[PDB]
This record gives C-alpha cells, structure tokens and sequence, in this order.
C-alpha cells in the first residue's frame, strides 16, 4: 500500500495600480499634461 | 529667498535647497558621513 503526493497550485495574488502616482507622481503639471493622452488607465483598470 | 520655521507630522510642500517637494516630514535615525547632503532609494528618488 503506497502514499504518493501531489501539488498543484490553484490561485494568483491581485494587484492594483495607479496611473498619476506611477508616471507623475508628486506633480501637478505632469498630471495636466496627462490629461490629454487617452484612457489607458480604464483598460489597464478593467484587466487588472 | 526667503526662509519658514519647520513643520512636522503634517503633509506640505516644501522647498529643500531647490529640491521641490511634497510630503511629510519625521525624524530620522539615519547615520550621514560630512561629505553627503541626501540619500536615495532604489528609484533614485530622495529620502533623507
């Protein structure tokens, strides 16, 4: 009679990001002028 | 220029020798050398 073992992995860790902090950061200016790009970060948002 | 008192534990803007920031500001246990000013993080952004 024999006991074997084995694993298999199920889940994943969520992640959140945030566009202004990652690319600007602590600057207004930066922020106005990333208005006027698109809309990355709803997609980035939906994926995540 | 001009100079302020010093604020602590409370989120401002401050102005560090032409270095412009935005932050809360606590002291430091850190050790320093006579010939350094600043430190640094991974993401070359300043800390101390």
């Amino acid at each position: 009679i024999s006991v074997t073992t084995e694993i298999l992995p199920v889940s994943m860790t969520k992640t959140s990001v945030d566009c202004t902090m990652y690319i600007c950061g602590d600057s207004t200016e930066c922020s106005n002028l990333l208005l006027q790009y698109g809309s990355f970060c709803t997609q980035l948002k939906r994926a995540l | 220029k001009k100079s302020t008192n010093l604020v602590k534990n409370k989120c401002v803007n401050f102005n560090f020798n032409g270095l412009k920031g935005t932050g809360v500001l606590t002291e430091s246990n850190k050790k320093f050398l006579p010939f350094q000013q600043f430190g640094r993080d991974i993401a070359d952004t300043t800390d101390a």
